[PDB]
RNA sequence: AGAACCUUACCUGGUCUUGACAUCCACGGAAGUUUUCAGAGAUGAGAAUGUGCCUUCGGGAACCGUGAGACAGGUGCUGCAUGGCUGUCGUCAGCUCGUGUUGUGAAAUGUUGGGUUAAGUCCCGCAACGAGCGCAACCCUUAUCCUUUGUUGCCAGCGGUCCGGCCGGGAACUCAAAGGAGACUGCCAGUGAUAAACUGGAGGAAGGUGGGGAUGACGUCAAGUCAUCAUGGCCCUUACGACCAGGGCUACACACGUGCUACAAUGGCGCAUACAAAGAGAAGCGACCUCGCGAGAGCAAGCGGACCUCAUAAAGUGCGUCGUAGUCCGGAUUGGAGUCUGCAACUCGACUCCAUGAAGUCGGAAUCGCUAGUAAUCGUGGAUCAGAAUGCCACGGUGAAUACGU
């Protein structure tokens, strides 16, 4: 393993922070571990929801979280009945008045973190995983994509020894700081261990 | 006189934060000192990358403070009442001190 | 229940309608039960449906009311607020908006006198609210002048006018117009408002001449507007300039401003100067102050006036280039309106050039409009117009306006149309005459 | 990225069994506060008071206490079952695919050939035509100027000077941080396939990826991590789980690794004096003043910090002395007296003072780093941290030698 992380060189460039907000060195850490203890909860309860990313703002003893869905039906439910079902609960969590701003996500295999999850889950379905990351290349590549490269790794379909599968469509510039690379990870938890998961996604040059 | 101290993590963020109070402050008072840059704090920080040995190759990431200074040096009290209406964004943070 | 058949009963007990019943295939929105009976689950022997307006009245004792979202309306004048009942919690009415500012007298009393008087935001006939918001609005112009905003007092000064002339019986918009009526046959000038509104600033000192109302070039008259909000799109000194005066008016002496900029003018005319020309002249509003003790408007132009001066107190010469007007504040450029008889705005900006080079189609039709002789004809071969007009000048009521009308030619002939400035009237004079020769010519 | 207890997983001993940590059920009390006895320690016993919410008059929420079973727990094994992350060849310039062609085929051609470059970098040729992962650039910092603004930052031109930017003031400058400009073989001469390109010059603060950094392809080592975490399988579940006290991780006939301090006069000691950058500070940085030889102590400003504090930089220079003496070099070791942190400084801290002054007089075979603001040398700050660095990371000062050459 000697690959840096593209989304974090990526930061000051193209790919904005995961979070943005002002803490001096008092509250940065309770900052942090709240700002932790909102994750789990919002990806675990809408694990169905197919959530891709989560933006949190703390503007002043208040916080937005942005949750980016590409099925944003679920998550707000029947006739709106959900959303606020999920508005104490994260309050309860950080212990300040919050806003949860939902964000749909529109063109949903063109997303990493959303084609991520969604090949952990036929793995664990227990199908061929050659099929599985067939079928997540051509759709980004059908609906336009301008280059993805996919990878799993780790006893593949009952293997007993671990081997590592990459496909690769199209152009993926990884060193080229100001092309737009779209990467998250997942894992699928088997019944013979862990799939591991790496998606690269690049739509723009700048 | 009033003191406005802008800080924030961005310099892309805090330059409309302080283009928002000094325009706002002037439109309905005037009479506002410039945007002062004052130097960044900059916490450089060194951290091991592998979980168990090979001390000689780590990471080296960086915290930047963008701080900027505003200052209102006469009684212009009639902005004071909507300048509390601005509701900036939440990566800046304002101190005001009289 | 939405969508199911399980009944959300009084409290958070839960019930169904009988198997037995003749409408246990329909369950109607809102049933009501004679018998509770506990079972292997609870449920309602005899059930019939009811409206439910008809369970408030009579549970007058039983209605739990709340209140959420006082908010105030300009409609009525008042707070209004989202209204909800529950008897044992049972919401009979999920959302209702109510007048919250008649159910309670206290907070909406301070509401209403701030909002309706002191802002002054109402649709009425009262003598004394036609007066109070000239009252305020002949100190806003003396600060749209001075350009401080420290002359005017607090609106919460204001507030205790209104609050401690009213009587207590005003909560809400509907008593104040019962208690206008008895109050306004004593004392209509009580709410209207004095003349404390300036008190001891310093910048009180206004001077009408430093602070005109119009302006003045040659024989025309301009009107002058005024208003202080910087970085807006129409702040400055505004002129008001007649559409058929336009042809009288000339930019050669416009940007001498008021005196009441002069001062702030100059001074970033020096600062638009680079460092090594701004260095001569230390301190900028030091020399400013020399430089208005010695010269008049109108002598010279703006940009002479400043050369000439500068070079008589240092020596060093300054080039045309030199100053640099887009570092000028926009508040301190004239804002350019073109009005009609009932000042109507039709295009804006501030220069005189951002006027001229599009109404020039408008101001024609304004001449054509005006000039109802046939002047202007078409299809011409020999000279049979008589002494021509040189130039064609007209009346629009208080005002003259001047055109110049030439020949024109159209390949077939020679036709007749108004121009607006002398040289472009002789060059279609020049066109014209000459193909009205070789047609006059054999 | 910091072992006195804690950390701590080890050992001995004393203890617990739905458990130190979760969720579900049932019952009681709100919580909590204070006091005493015993025990090295977790128990047992009192006194004060709990009791706020929510009107649907009831219950619920937070918490504590008890019992049961589902269940928890493990720094236990397997890195040769794994994910994730890392080192490595190696920042080496290389590594592949679609179509076509050749060959029965494994495969080749593209990618070889002539130059050229730091580079499959570029030109030409070419059964190859193109493309992709790499190279470079785009990213950060530094080297110059211009625009904006000017505090707590600066003082050129003014004035008063309390001689201190101190003040009024001035925004010029340094600087601060935002915006731009600039360096692209751009221009010229020669060489070269009329090419790529190379060599020299002009101009310029910088000239031939300007300097440094980040960035590491396909993969190799069944490389290292089950002890950061997650994790499949196996194992204990009255114990390989859990709590506490004390000891151990700091031992010592030895050997190796990496550093620090010296063997001295380009030096030591004393006196006087000049020149930095960078960073940290609220359970904190901690001015001044006083006490003590000193570690520090008391007192107590300002400071969430371009203001206040850490915080006097030192090698450097000028004086006097030492004079080649195991020495006025070197400081180890040892004894006594103390300071701070912390329940606690015995094992097992750091520092001060006094007394002592081991070895060492330039180091065998052999071996290491460094191509310029580099090596060498002199200091400073920071992470961890209650207390603890000669280590690590970062910042400045002085400042080389040499590269004929393969």
């Amino acid at each position: 393993g000697q690959k840096v992380h593209p989304n974090g060189i990526r930061l000051g460039i193209v790919k904005p922070w995961n979070s943005t907000w002002f803490a001096n060195t008092k509250e940065f850490a309770d900052n942090l571990d709240s700002d932790f203890k909102v994750r789990q909860y919002l990806t675990k309860e809408l694990a169905k929801a197919s959530v891709s990313r989560i933006v949190i703002e703390r503007p002043a003893k208040s916080i937005r979280v942005t949750i980016h869905t590409a099925r944003p039906g679920i998550v707000i439910g029947k006739k709106g009945e959900d959303v606020e079902k999920l508005r104490k609960v994260v309050a309860d969590i950080a212990g300040v008045p919050a806003q949860i701003n939902i964000a749909e996500v529109r063109k949903p295999e063109l997303d990493a973190k959303l084609v991520a999850d969604s090949i952990t889950s036929q793995l664990e379905r227990r199908v061929m995983f050659r099929r599985a990351m067939k079928r997540a290349v051509q759709n980004a590549m059908r609906l336009g994509a301008k280059g993805i490269k996919v990878e799993v790794s780790g006893r593949l379909g009952g293997a007993e020894i671990a081997r590592t599968e990459w496909y690769r469509e199209g152009r993926v510039p990884l060193h080229t700081l100001r092309a737009d690379i779209d990467y998250n990870t997942s894992e699928a938890h088997t019944t013979y261990g862990v799939i591991g998961v790496k998606v690269w996604i690049f739509k723009g040059e700048i | 006189r009033i003191r406005i101290r802008l800080k924030a993590f961005d310099h892309r963020l805090i330059d409309q934060a302080t283009a928002e109070i000094v325009e706002t402050a002037k439109r309905t008072g005037a009479q506002v000192r410039g945007p002062i840059p004052l130097p960044t704090r900059k916490e450089r920080f060194t951290v091991l990358i592998s979980p168990h040995v090979n001390k000689d190759a780590r990471d080296q990431y960086e915290i930047r403070t963008h701080l900027r200074l505003v200052d209102i040096v006469e009684p212009t009290e009639k902005t004071v009442d909507a300048l509390m209406r601005l509701d900036l964004a939440a990566g800046v943070d304002v101190q005001i001190s009289l | 229940d939405a969508d199911k058949q399980e009944y959300t009963g009084a409290r958070n007990a839960r019930f169904s309608i009988f198997p037995g019943s003749g409408l246990f295939k329909k369950p109607p929105k809102w049933v009501m039960v004679a018998e509770l009976v506990e079972t292997s689950r609870l449920w309602g022997r005899i059930a019939a449906r009811i409206d439910p307006e008809w369970v408030e009245p009579v549970a007058q004792h039983l209605i739990k009311r709340t209140y959420s979202e006082p908010h105030w309306e300009r409609a009525q004048g008042a707070v209004m607020a989202t209204e909800k009942v529950t008897v044992y919690g049972l919401p009979i009415v999920a959302a209702r908006k109510v007048n919250y500012s008649q159910i309670d007298p206290a907070l909406c009393r301070e509401l209403f006198i701030r909002h309706a008087l002191v802002e002054g935001d109402w649709q009425t006939r009262h003598a004394f609210f036609r007066e109070n918001l000239k009252l305020r609005a002949e100190v806003e112009e003396l600060e749209h002048k001075s350009r401080r905003r420290d002359i005017l007092v607090d609106d919460e000064t204001l507030f205790e006018f209104y609050d401690q002339r009213i009587s207590h019986d005003v909560i809400s918009a509907r008593h104040f117009d019962s208690w206008w009526k008895k109050v306004s046959r004593e004392t209509p000038d009580l709410l209207n408002f004095e003349k404390s509104m300036l008190i001891k600033e310093g910048a009180e000192k206004i001077s009408k001449l430093d602070y005109p109302n119009f302006w003045h070039q040659g024989n025309l008259k301009l009107r002058l507007s005024y208003q202080f909000e910087p970085g807006a799109d129409a702040d400055g000194v505004t002129v008001h300039i007649p559409l058929p005066l336009l042809n009288q008016v000339e930019e050669s002496g416009f940007e001498w401003q008021i005196p009441g900029l002069r001062r702030e003018l100059v001074i970033a005319l020096i600062k638009s100067l680079p460092k090594p020309v701004r260095r001569n002249f230390v301190p900028a509003p030091n020399y400013a102050e020399a430089f208005l003790g010695r010269v008049k408007p109108l002598e010279l132009p703006l940009l002479d006036s400043l050369e000439r001066e500068l070079r008589r107190m240092t020596g060093v010469t300054v080039d045309r280039e030199d100053w640099h007007w887009d570092q000028v504040p926009d508040h301190l450029k004239i804002t350019f309106r073109v009005v009609d008889d009932k000042n109507k705005k039709l295009k804006e900006g501030r220069s005189l050039q951002d006027l001229k080079d599009a109404l020039k189609g408008k101001v024609q039709e304004t001449l054509s409009a005006v000039a109802d002789d046939g002047i202007e004809q078409s299809g011409l071969h020999i000279w049979s117009f008589g002494q021509l007009p040189e130039s064609y000048e007209q009346k629009r009521g208080n005002y003259k306006v001047k055109a110049w009308p030439a020949l024109v030619d159209e390949r077939d002939s020679v036709a007749i149309k108004l121009f607006d400035n002398p040289l472009e009237q002789k060059q279609a004079m020049w066109n014209g005459l000459r193909r009205l020769l070789l047609l006059n010519i054999p």
